[PDB]
């Protein structure tokens, strides 16, 4: 399912890479784990391998799954809570999640407000943070820099 | 001598060129495996694990003529390996998180503290490294007892090492330790 080498990502910590398969005792009970190795980081987390997606691990974007992203920043729109506190909820939740679409269309439908209506400080936060870790996983998924990945979606806003 | 064994009260104390795994259950790692693991929850609801693997001592910003050219301390940050562990999924995050910057001895046998060539003396049988040692306990248990409070906060798919942990109470430990000390 998994294999050495694959690029993923694990929310919270995002983008990393599987080292390989470990085997951990841990609390005295022995179990093989997907290892992932984090950016520059000297971070690694232990994954058990009888259920990984359970448990939030994922690949990251192919180069072809980022365009589709690339319009979401530029084009998305979602329904969000009337009112801040609900709305920052969500917010939340989609962040942790980690899921990269729908990470995207929520920066999309964020900077929409930005522009027209005027985007609220902490929405804004909830934007950075979007981009922040969007930058990451495009970045890593076309072996660009995190700052020229940002470059691209700062044109894709123009 | 007696600041010979001083000089090795403190070098054992360390093990700072022992391969954590060749390091030996004294002194810094009795102090850390004494201290760890820290569980919390019941197993079900946030139940969690935060675990000790090793601890590395990072080479001080300048050697002696510059912590002694300034009003400031020959020091060695300390970073200990952690692992979390839910004992819910059996997801094991490890980072390395910095604990605390740690004072250095001269093979004169002094510290640098901030600037002052300070010196703490062998008290009841118990040497310098050993006297500290414990002090480093105490940083420790202070610190214990805060990772464990946040341990129920919930946030389990959010929390990390990093996020149970700050270098205040250890700061504090040395802060104090070292506030009790000679001039030579």
């Amino acid at each position: 399912e998994f294999r050495p080498g694959d690029k993923v990502v694990l929310p919270p910590y995002g983008v990393g890479v599987v080292a390989g398969i470990a085997q951990r005792s841990v609390s005295g009970v022995s179990r093989a784990y997907y290892q992932v190795d984090f950016p520059g980081s000297r971070s690694k987390a232990y994954v058990p391998v009888e259920a990984p997606h359970s448990v939030g691990l994922r690949k990251a974007l192919a180069p072809e799954e980022v365009p589709v992203i690339l319009d979401l920043l530029k084009n998305g729109r979602m329904p969000l809570p009337k009112q801040w506190a609900a709305r920052h909820r969500k917010t939340s939740e989609i962040l942790a999640d980690g899921n990269p679409y729908r990470i995207a269309q929520m920066a999309g439908q964020l900077r929409a407000w930005e522009v027209e209506r005027g985007l609220p400080d902490l929405d804004r936060q909830a934007l950075r943070r979007a981009i922040h870790l969007l930058a990451e996983e495009v970045a890593q998924s076309l072996e660009i820099t995190v700052q020229e990945a940002k470059r691209l979606f700062e044109e894709a806003w123009g | 001598p007696l600041t010979e064994i001083q000089v090795e009260s403190y070098k054992k104390a360390l093990q700072a060129d022992v391969p954590p795994e060749k390091r030996e259950n004294v002194g810094i790692q009795a102090a850390f495996k004494e201290t760890f693991p820290i569980e919390e929850g019941d197993k079900g609801k946030g139940g969690l694990v935060l675990d000790f693997l090793e601890y590395r001592i990072g080479d001080p910003p300048f050697s002696q003529d510059e912590c002694r050219e300034k009003d400031l301390t020959y020091q060695a940050p300390l970073y200990a390996r952690l692992q979390l562990i839910h004992k819910d999924t059996g997801l094991i995050k490890e980072d390395e998180v910095f604990l605390g910057h740690l004072p250095l001895m001269t093979e004169d046998g002094s510290f640098i503290i901030n600037g002052a060539d300070r010196v703490i003396v062998s008290q009841g049988g118990r040497t310098v490294g050993e006297l500290m040692a414990d002090q480093f306990r105490v940083g420790l248990a202070r610190l214990a007892r805060g990772v464990r409070e946040r341990m129920v906060m919930g946030s389990p798919d959010t929390l990390t090492p990093a996020k149970l942990v700050n270098s205040r109470p250890l700061e504090a430990a040395l802060r104090e330790f070292f506030s009790r000390s000679q001039l030579s």
